[PDB]
């Protein structure tokens, strides 16, 4: 439980600069000619997620407030190249857009007037930190339930009860501090 | 090779007249005539002038002063000594290899003497050259076979195009006519190992003291992969060293084996020591086999001897304690541990044949010798394979090898044979020890700070300085006696900035600034980083390139004490960012970087990171199979805790692998990740000194990402 | 490159005087001056003389007869035309690539004109050369870095040893200074694929019409193994061709894949045909998947285009019918199917990008071009993953490549651009068709037998002759129309000995006897055996080597009709056995060998031993694993039915494999074993004509033994 609680503390400090809201694209490793890009790891997991934008543009002779991309189609365009296809306002067919890479690792959507528009993801103790913490806290109660039943063994020295119980209370006192 | 020496003037006329008549006859066959002065003048025309092949002197004048000093250098050097009537030999001239040609002072017979000198010179050429090189030079002047490979055929196709003539006129007619395939009968074939190629392997192994020395035509990186596919079947166990090369990483990714990594010693300056003697005992080999799942008895062991910095081990103790029937010595940096008495019992080739074991050494050829690129050797001390093993050699070597590299590969073995070649090894050591004494001489007499050489306090002897346990210059905590040695030609300059106890100081200059300063004059630093500087003092560095290094070191102290500007000192760094490096001096840059090392704490985050070993989940061969299918993802720098990496982290500085492809970083290897996060902050404030890690690619914000495997 | 041409003479003095003043100025900067005659004289100084870069002529004399013919031979050739007062251009001079430099007829300014010609010539050198080769030539005259690899450092260590001076003086000073590793910053690294190496890969792919091209530094045998390690994971299925090379055999022994061999067509003379169009169907490939245990859907296909003889295929039908996403075309013999209109749509590079598929080609560089050995290319036409394919390229190539081969590899691609390169391919075709017409002309007019060329009856056209179904020259039973083409430059000589129906004849001379006669004059036969020949007529074969081959063929008829002796004709064969070849003539040996072919019946046993493929028990990868463990043994040739072989049988003749390492000879492959026993009897009576089979070891009694696997 210590190898999992320490990762939550490091993850809690990393989400302080992500939860105004931007989208940083990372570069995948390897030796390739074109500068390929990679999506976000544990941050996004859905297939048909939506992406917001700051300055709106007139794409296909109509306004749009949110553009959704496909996870199965985003991994191929950012690696093998080609042209990306994405629908507008979550409706219609996956139309083609003039999306390129930005110098500051962003998604600039170009239109018929050569205008820039940085895309971003919609925002929500973070939800990811609380979800990963309750699963680790529930495992501590399951391990303590077995110890709160077999401690009545007569063939156990009494001096060891002060060290085994103190080791379980030390983790419980630390796991309840990050949730404050 | 056309220099003829004429020493001593007898003053008479019946002896000087044939000299003048021969002077006009030797020039008709392209020969340079020189006239030395005294006895010490002729001695300077041999060591400094290697293109000499004729010495003319009076036999009844210096019969003992010249026949002894010349024999100590070149034995096969012809001696055109002119005798007289009352002439005889000496009892002290029997155990000396010489070539004396007697003549007379006959008038008019100078033409017949010139024909004998040309024939004698041709005999010297057909003797010092190996039969493989002799067949290559003769095939150009006589062999004119048509319809052969390659298509140029000595540059014929280049004479039909204007752009092709520019490439043919650069090298020469003899250069293009020397590149032939195996389509020639009187030169043999390298793939068949017969004819001239059969005697070439026996000539290299005899001189370098071996049983069968091969000639790899694809560099050292290929030789390490062919041998690894021999003593490591699909499903075995090898004992590879932790300080491995990039070529050794791909070997573990192509063979389904379970390697076991060691824990070599190390200090705080970044210079890795060696594997302790406790890792070679019988209670250690089988210790990690039962603990690591899916592992059998190790049948092969790879030992990096020496390392990248040049630290020889003790083969007299490994060949007896380490119970491995296939011990490999990565001698890719010491192709000379034989031609000197201060290297006996220090390498694998020194000694005899170990019963039940074999020594594997892949000494580099185009590194510290004299040959073309893509050349290597495989030394054998015992019994190996050749018939079936030749099939594995052809899997990495094409059917048409380049004979220009093979002719130069065997040449390196011929340039070292004899007393004329042994003077290059001993001469490089004397020039290295002299350079070590000049540093200590210019340190105390100087007024201020000065460079220091990582050497013991007593360097008067001429041998390998052992790393004892009662010394403070090496700084290795708990080191075994008579195990670690020192390479005299591997001078390690320690720049001031750290103390002798392992802590930090207040005034110092990092080695990164000095590294770029030497490039302005034409000196490339081999290894640099914290506070160390590695150089190569082989046979290629003569007295000119050795003394020029000290002059560049004294100029750095003058430019730093006078407080000069960056633009008026480092023009290459100023062109990278003229705006930021505008109002900056040499003292402001050296002090700001020194404070970042103490603040970020470099020696503590480096000594604790490379010491521990991350948890290896699967074998490196299984990590390569997942990449071929297309299941490789990446995370952030702070999210790789608990993931299996796919690349080999090679941070600069230092220069050793950190995490092997196929390991997991958990709570045991926490300082390992701390070393990567420290380099991302110290190398982002000042341009030019960016973080260089072969695995942590640069993004655009500052944080680096590594390639891991999908879950 | 220092030839200046001055054409025509105006007869006046104000135009010839500046020519005389310039004649004395150009010689001071090393330039050859030539004085051509008429218009036809200057045209001969360009095609035959490639070292020309200066043409001086009057602009008001031949403004249309010279600006049109020169433009058809070179585009960047400088034209130092001298104009006058009333001078102008022409409307027909707008779509021509020329470099005209105008001047005047001013006295005293001849020195300034010489400086402009030298600077213009330097611009021509820096333009036609690629940026990688240009940077290598400039680095020798300026770049002088120290403490770098290799150890020779431009030939410094060779100047300190007597044996090293002979090896340094053979090549040249510019040769050793051009051998540099990756220790240079202004030239980049080959493994990093950046800097000059990045633009070099895009330059070769643009000239040879491709998306990305590589520069293999280890021959073609290495490039074929890198492609096989990409589209064939550990446990897949490949479609390798039966007519494979020795390098392709090791590829199947290193990867755990299940190959599927095809059934190419063939005739009776031994000429390898091609794979029929029925094998590329979907129902044919899927039928062999269920019949072969442990085999899934094929994801890779290897096609030998063209074969060793010289017969191209039809890529317009393969790229549509063959449903393989990774189709390979081993173009190791046709590095020119692009720069000619009679080669459109015949290779993998000719055409557009095929969706869902990709073409891999390993064009040999040091075979039929002009470059150093150990050179190859990788042509990729499609969207692939370089991050995965490059991993196998670095495992077979050392970290320090030899730039001397890389500079010559890209040079071959630069020699093809423009009209100066297009005349090399078309020039070899015109010399080949002319040589084909000289055989038919000297056949009917002669009185007796004469050689024949395997060509159709109508060779009047200038294109690839298709192998139709209503012809009798190809002799292929049931061949697909518009699928097999003929290579004009690959002249296949047919010796009289067989009929047009596939039987034998009374009077016949084998091709093995003629091959020994051509070697006496220096002509090396590429392929020989029963009654066929082969010669390589690439761009390096000028008109001298083409006319010298016909003279050697006419001398064989004169020596055979007059009935001469073997000693007075074949001195090399007489030295092998002077006792047996004493009273033997040229007519006695030619008739005794011909009777052995009819008695042993060679065309029938050879045609039936190649169609029936032996039963493949296990994959070739499993046969190599049992060899390293020591489970191999050799058995007799007459005692091997039902055993799995370990090596690949390659009998000479022909030149195709017989039994793959891992097959079993059962009752179905009965004529396959009869082919090996027939060669052991015909090649054991007369010396010099011994049996040559790669894999059959010769003992002391005459029975060859092959290596098999233990039961
Ligand atoms: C430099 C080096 C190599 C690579 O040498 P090459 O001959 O260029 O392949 C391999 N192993 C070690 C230990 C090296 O230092
Ligand atoms: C000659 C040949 C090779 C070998 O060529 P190298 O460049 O010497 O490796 C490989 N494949 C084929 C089909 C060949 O004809």
């Amino acid at each position: 439980m210590l190898t999992r609680l320490g990762a939550i503390v490091q993850r809690h400090l990393q989400l302080q600069q992500q939860q105004k809201t931007a989208l940083t694209v990372i570069r995948l490793g390897g030796i390739f000619s074109r500068r390929q890009q990679y999506q976000l790891p544990v941050n996004v997991t859905a297939s048909t997620l939506t992406l917001l934008l700051q300055k709106p543009l007139k794409l296909h002779d109509m306004e749009v407030v949110h553009i959704s991309f496909e996870r199965s189609a985003l991994e191929q365009w950012l690696s093998k190249g080609g042209e990306i296809r994405g629908k507008l306002n979550g409706i219609g067919f996956a139309q083609k857009l003039n999306l390129e890479v930005d110098s500051a690792q962003h998604l600039v959507v170009r239109d018929v007037s050569l205008q820039g528009s940085t895309l971003a993801l919609p925002g929500s103790l973070p939800g990811e930190i609380k979800q990963q913490l309750e699963e680790l806290e529930s495992d501590w109660r399951k391990q303590h339930a077995l110890f709160s039943e077999q401690q009545k063994c007569l063939f156990i020295p009494g001096d060891w009860l002060g060290r085994i119980e103190a080791s379980l209370q030390d983790v419980g006192a630390q796991i309840r501090q990050a949730q404050q | 090779m056309n220099v003829i020496a004429i020493l001593n003037h007898m003053g008479v006329y019946f002896k000087e007249e044939p000299i003048r008549e021969l002077h006009r006859a030797l020039e008709r066959l392209n020969f340079q005539i020189v006239y030395p002065n005294d006895r010490d003048d002729l001695l300077k025309l041999i060591e400094n002038n290697a293109r000499l092949c004729g010495v003319i002197f009076d036999w009844d004048k210096y019969n003992l002063e010249l026949c002894e000093e010349i024999s100590k250098m070149n034995e096969n050097l012809p001696l055109y000594a002119f005798a007289n009537t009352y002439s005889t030999l000496d009892v002290s001239l029997n155990d000396l290899r010489l070539q004396i040609s007697f003549f007379e002072y006959a008038l008019g017979a100078a033409e017949d003497i010139a024909n004998k000198i040309k024939q004698t010179t041709d005999e010297y050429i057909n003797t010092i050259l190996p039969p493989l090189t002799k067949a290559l030079f003769k095939y150009v002047r006589e062999g004119k076979y048509t319809f052969c490979t390659p298509g140029h055929m000595g540059g014929t196709a280049f004479q039909k195009s204007p752009v092709g003539s520019l490439f043919y006129d650069f090298f020469g007619p003899n250069t293009m006519k020397s590149d032939i395939s195996i389509s020639v009968s009187e030169l043999g074939s390298l793939l068949d190992h017969s004819g001239p190629h059969k005697e070439a392997e026996q000539y290299i192994a005899r001189v370098f003291n071996a049983d069968r020395s091969y000639m790899v035509t694809n560099g050292t990186s290929t030789a390490n992969k062919i041998v690894g596919m021999y003593s490591a079947p699909a499903g075995s166990t090898i004992l590879i060293d932790r300080n491995c090369h990039k070529s050794l990483t791909h070997l573990m990714m192509m063979s389904d084996v379970t390697p076991i990594y060691f824990r070599p010693t190390r200090n705080a300056y970044g210079i890795l020591g060696g594997i302790p003697q406790s890792e070679f005992q019988h209670a250690t080999i089988a210790k990690r086999v039962k603990e690591t799942p899916n592992a059998t008895w190790p049948v092969h062991a790879v030992i990096t001897n020496s390392t990248y910095d040049g630290l020889l081990y003790n083969t007299d103790f490994i060949k007896k304690t380490l119970d491995v029937k296939s011990i490999h010595f990565d001698s890719a940096w010491v192709p000379y541990t034989n031609f000197s008495p201060i290297y006996e019992g220090k390498c694998g080739m020194s000694g005899g044949r170990v019963e039940g074991k074999v020594i594997y050494e892949t000494q580099s050829t185009h590194k510290l010798l004299a040959a073309f690129s893509q050349a290597s050797m495989i030394h054998v001390k015992g019994d190996v394979n050749e018939e079936t093993f030749n099939e594995a050699y052809m899997m990495h070597t094409t059917t048409s090898p380049h004979y220009g590299i093979v002719a130069s590969t065997e040449t390196a073995a011929a340039m070292m044979k004899g007393n004329a070649g042994k003077r290059l090894i001993n001469g490089s050591i004397e020039r290295a020890i002299k350079f070590r004494k000049e540093i200590k001489r210019l340190r105390t007499e100087s007024d201020g700070w000065f460079f220091d050489v990582w050497q013991p306090d007593h360097i008067d002897t001429t041998e390998c300085w052992p790393l004892r346990s009662d010394s403070t210059w090496h700084g290795f905590k708990n080191i075994d006696n008579e195990h670690m040695y020192l390479d005299p030609i591997k001078v390690t300059l320690l720049t001031p900035g750290m103390e002798k106890d392992g802590t930090m100081s207040d005034f110092g200059i990092p080695a990164s600034i000095v590294a770029k300063y030497l490039d302005e004059h034409g000196i490339v630093v081999e290894k640099t980083g914290p506070y160390n500087l590695l150089f190569l003092f082989s046979i290629g560095i003569d007295k000119t390139k050795a003394l020029s290094l000290l002059r560049a070191l004294t100029d750095f102290k003058r430019a730093f004490d006078l407080n000069l500007r960056v633009k008026n000192m480092l023009p290459s760094l100023y062109r990278e960012d003229p705006e930021f490096y505008e109002n900056m001096r040499i003292q402001e840059l050296a002090q700001n970087i020194h404070k970042l090392i103490v603040h970020h704490n470099l020696p503590d985050l480096m000594y604790r990171a490379f010491e521990v070993l991350p948890t290896m989940v699967m074998t490196p061969y299984a990590a390569f199979q997942k990449e071929l299918h297309g299941m490789t993802e990446e995370v952030y720098l702070d999210e790789m805790v608990g993931r299996i990496n796919a690349n080999m982290i090679l941070p600069y500085p230092p220069g050793v692998p950190l995490v092997m492809p196929g390991e997991m970083i958990t709570e045991e290897s926490r300082p390992v990740l701390e070393f990567l996060q420290m380099l991302c902050e110290i190398g982002a404030h000042y341009p030019g000194f960016e973080t260089d890690i072969h695995g942590a690619y640069r993004q655009a914000d500052g944080r680096y990402t590594v390639k891991v495997l999908k879950e």
